[PDB]
């Protein structure tokens, strides 16, 4: 009775049947905004199933010499949705997440993926290799969407930080003999009770192979991730016209 | 001594400094309550006389 799920918001359902957990984030569950927290004083809209249902980006494949991939949240969902319209239709936002990370492979394929949620993941550059210039990353690269973008330098996580130390976060392994599935339950992390989803990316989804997957040339040589994530607890606030960035 | 009703019914000498206010302690900012809509006629809260 812990291998099996069933996540079931919205008008939407996750069913699972090698799961090993769920993972909830520093251990609070996601909320809504006090009124000793708060300080805005419109009354904000909580739309209660057209926004906290599961949505589903885009594939990735994990080949032999993949290096990783990171999605940077809520710019995944601003282009997706009665969530992304809503985003962009208001000045603040608010919400919890849960992810939902799926690959799928046979008993004769091996592999390992880490996921981890990292706060506030600040990309860095290679400076021109020598160190020389303070050039800055591209909007591309900042914030890339639901397609994702892929790591250059995966062991410091293009920010100058070691990827062995990233388990101090939340995280879940994916272990192709073991498991398929890996949930995990963020609260909304901001010393702010709002901010804007626009502007403002509340923390990034690492997927980094630490064991390179191997199979026998006979099985299927594609093996894709995709990245399935929902909505909780979300509040939006400040009613103007809709932007896009 | 005083006899005239001119001067027993006189705000003459009257020191006391008559004030309409009264301060209030304030020590944090006012809080919001909650409002909903109103639809009704009669009462105007946004219009004024500066």
């Amino acid at each position: 009775s812990d291998r099996v799920a069933q996540l079931t918001i919205g008008n939407s359902t996750i069913t699972t049947q090698e799961a090993a957990n769920i993972i909830v984030g520093y251990g609070e569950w996601p909320s809504y905004c006090s009124d000793d927290d708060a300080t805005a004083v419109d009354k904000p809209t909580r739309p209660d199933v057209s926004v906290n249902r599961f949505y589903t980006l885009d594939t990735k494949l994990w080949e032999k010499s993949s290096k990783g991939w990171y999605w940077k949240f809520p710019d995944v969902l601003t282009e997706t949705g009665v969530f992304g319209q809503n985003a962009q239709f208001h000045y603040l936002y608010r919400s919890g997440f849960c992810i939902h990370v799926q690959c799928n492979a046979s008993k004769f394929h091996q592999g390992a993926l880490l996921v981890a949620i990292l706060p506030e993941y600040v990309i860095g550059t290679v400076a021109g290799g020598t160190g020389t210039e303070d050039s800055h990353p591209p909007y591309k690269q900042t914030q890339p969407g639901a397609d994702g973008f892929e790591l250059q330098h995966p062991y410091v996580l293009d920010a100058g930080i070691p990827i062995s130390q990233l388990t101090v976060c939340h995280h879940q392994r994916i272990n192709l003999r073991t498991n398929n599935c890996a949930t995990i339950i963020v609260p909304y992390m901001n010393t702010l009770p709002f901010d804007s989803a626009l502007n403002h990316c509340n923390f990034g989804l690492l997927v980094v192979p630490i064991s390179p997957l191997d199979f026998d040339q006979g099985a299927t040589p594609v093996i894709p991730i995709t990245i399935t994530l929902a909505p909780m607890c979300s509040e939006f606030a400040g009613l103007r016209q809709a932007v896009t960035q | 001594g005083d006899r005239v009703a001119d001067v027993i019914e006189s705000s003459i000498g009257d020191s006391v400094s008559r004030a309409l206010t009264q301060a209030l302690p304030a020590p944090t900012g006012q809080n919001t309550q909650v409002s909903s809509h109103r639809l009704d006629t009669g009462e105007v809260p946004a219009l004024q006389a500066a």
